[PDB]
């Protein structure tokens, strides 16, 4: 738990207009604007009717045998259960046209790939906050429901002008991994190096892949393979040469000039290899610069809005 | 192609219930009398280059006939919707055949059914063609005989983003030369198929009819393409639980890492003679 109680009269004030939306079908919704689509299925800023709020709602399109279909929304289903400050508002789950659609939360300052593509870089002032925000959220989901998230990156991490910041798509239902998701393959990769060996993988691989997102925003740039010299002051390969490198090669590490040992040593912690040896949350959660970050004193919403330009 | 230039008399094709979809158009169920499979395609690409190679292999196909390997009847073009009919199969598919509790696979049905798809295997390639696609989902079982279907489909440059989309079961059969080489924005027309690559894909298949079951248990692609393009997950299954020597020496030959290292189908059908 460790519920503050702010977070706990924002959640009761969620679940309780959630009970006043009751079900839904397609036709109670009405499109707005692209937020883009991957990976499965694009979703959508929308407005439902019945009663008055924006949802974003996530269509993905699967033909396949009906009885399955039913198993994934039965187990999708469990996210009305996943309530937390730092998981975002789930509302419903239904089968129509055999699109499955999830409404949740529209968060909105959308991903931080999104706001990093638009501020270029992200400062560690505000990157100790997020990764608080992360163990916190795979924390919640180890512990409570017993879950993985398995996909951590920066398009993952949503953000709102009142200052939250919560995880979306975390794996939740099996069926719909094994039947979809895992038949995707991107042009970067955020996969442990345990598990691109196919061997068995725990949150552990969840802690590299959320190393390789804070270097990523760090830096502004996908870490591997690793800048050149030239590349590094100032701030074309195929997947199967990515993956062997994060096999076979050392892993990032964030520039000695500009970050504290505290960030430095953190983002080292997350990377190691051998999953073992790589930190668990418990460890993760007191480790100094968490401990920093978490009694500073930043403004998020501030800095989210005078970054992207909303109010 | 007008469908009248076939060595097939035909007065009148009738499209039936579909059985199927895939990255190369819709596959029907027809009646030629003689029921038939009729795979519908649509050429995209216009550029009739694209549709001079789908001449050119439509009429290589014509020169095909062999037990083992399924009939190619008739290909019609009205561009761009084309149409390829084949003779329908009967029975099962291979794939769905050894995953069958009732089914009673041993030392002795595995190396038969291994030798029918061998033998079809070495015609076609005789012939020249390359199948590009073998797996178990394309070998049909009905009693004693053992047809392979949908050969050299792979070469055409029809309808099918910037990422990609793989199925499982499909990389399972698939060479290290081949999965190194995926990426988004590549088509499969560029990737590198082979007799050697084929013989791979045999290898995948005789897996199955030892095991039942794929190779790699299912899990992202990505972790599936390095595993395969490594060798170090063939490496590991060829550890992980084993057969019996004389098996498992064809399979770790048809699986070698290095493709040049790969037996012929010829010499693969000596192989499965000396066993059990
Ligand atoms: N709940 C949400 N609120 C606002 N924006 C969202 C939400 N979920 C997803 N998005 C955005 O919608 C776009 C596409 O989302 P999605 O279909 O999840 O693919 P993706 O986030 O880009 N990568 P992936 O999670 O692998 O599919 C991205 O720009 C996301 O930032
Ligand atoms: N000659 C045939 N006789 C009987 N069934 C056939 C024949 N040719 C194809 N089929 C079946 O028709 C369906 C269409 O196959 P296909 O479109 O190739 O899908 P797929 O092999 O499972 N995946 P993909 O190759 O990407 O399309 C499958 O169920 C085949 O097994
Ligand atoms: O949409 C998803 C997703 C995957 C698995 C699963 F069990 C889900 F429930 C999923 N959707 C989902 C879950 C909880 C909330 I709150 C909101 C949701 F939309 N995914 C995984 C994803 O991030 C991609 C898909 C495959 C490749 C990379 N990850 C998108
Ligand atoms: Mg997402
Ligand atoms: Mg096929």
């Amino acid at each position: 738990l460790e519920l503050d109680e702010q977070q706990r009269k924002r959640l009761e004030a969620f679940l309780t207009q959630k009970q006043k939306v009751g079900e839904l079908k397609d036709d109670d919704f009405e499109k707005i604007s692209e937020l883009g689509a991957g990976n499965g299925g694009v979703v959508f800023k929308v407005s439902h009717k019945p009663s008055g709020l924006v949802m974003a709602r996530k269509l993905i399109h699967l033909e396949i045998k009906p009885a399955i279909r039913n198993q994934i929304i039965r187990e999708l289903q469990v996210l009305h259960e996943c309530n937390s400050p730092y998981i975002v508002g789930f509302y419903g789950a239904f089968y129509s046209d055999g699109e499955i659609s999830i409404c949740m939360e529209h968060m909105d300052g959308g991903s931080l790939d999104q706001v990093l593509k638009k501020a270029g870089r992200i400062p560690e002032q505000i990157l100790g906050k997020v990764s608080i925000a992360v163990i916190k959220g795979l924390t919640y989901l180890r512990e409570k429901h017993k879950i993985m998230h398995r996909d951590v990156k920066p398009s993952n991490i949503l953000v709102n002008s009142r200052g939250e910041i919560k995880l979306c798509d975390f794996g939740v239902s099996g069926q719909l991994i094994d039947s979809m998701a895992n038949s995707f393959v991107g042009t970067r990769s955020y996969m442990s190096p345990e598990r691109l060996q196919g061997t068995h993988y725990s949150v552990q691989s969840d802690i590299w892949s959320m190393g390789l997102s804070l270097v990523e925003m760090a830096v502004g740039r996908y870490p591997i393979p690793p800048p050149d010299a030239k590349e590094l002051e100032l701030m074309p390969m195929a997947i199967f040469e990515l993956l062997d490198y994060i096999v076979n090669e050392p892993p990032p590490k964030l520039p000695s000039a500009v970050f504290s040992l505290e960030f430095q040593d953190f983002v080292n912690k997350c990377l190691i290899k051998n999953p073992a040896e790589r930190a668990d949350l418990k460890q993760l959660m007191v480790h100094a610069f968490i401990k920093r970050s978490d009694a500073e004193e930043v403004d998020f919403a501030g800095w989210l809005c005078s970054t992207i330009g909303l109010n | 192609v007008y469908l009248q230039e076939w060595d097939i008399p035909f007065e009148q094709v009738e499209l039936g219930e579909p059985i199927g979809q895939g990255r190369w158009g819709r596959v029907h169920r027809g009646r030629w009398h003689g029921e038939v499979a009729i795979r519908l395609l649509e050429m995209d690409g216009h550029n009739q280059d694209h549709l001079k190679l789908f001449k050119k292999e439509v009429m290589n196909y014509r020169q095909t006939r062999h037990e083992n390997v399924v009939l190619f009847m008739g290909a019609c073009m009205n561009p761009p919707h084309l149409a390829i009919i084949t003779s329908f199969c009967k029975g099962r598919t291979l794939h769905s055949f050894v995953r069958d509790p009732k089914t009673s696979l041993d030392i002795n049905k595995t190396r038969q059914i291994a030798q029918e798809i061998i033998k079809g295997m070495g015609y076609l390639h005789a012939k020249g063609i390359v199948h590009k696609d073998l797996k178990s989902k394309n070998v049909f079982y009905d009693n004693g005989k053992v047809v392979i279907t949908d050969f050299g489909l792979f070469g055409i440059s029809g309808v099918v983003e910037n990422q990609l989309k793989l199925s499982h079961d499909w990389l399972c059969y698939l060479a290290p030369e081949i999965v190194r080489e995926m990426t988004p924005g590549k088509d499969e027309d560029q990737l590198p198929f082979s007799k050697a690559a084929d013989v791979y894909a045999f290898g995948t298949v005789w897996y199955e009819l030892q095991a039942r079951d794929w190779p790699l248990k299912n899990q992202a692609a990505e972790a599936s393409i390095w595993q395969i393009g490594s060798g170090e997950g063939m490496k590991r299954v060829l550890t992980s639980v084993s057969l019996g020597k004389e098996v498992s020496e064809i399979l770790s030959a048809c699986w070698a890492f290095d493709l040049q290292e790969r037996p012929s189908f010829s010499l693969l059908m000596d192989m499965l003679e000396k066993l059990p």
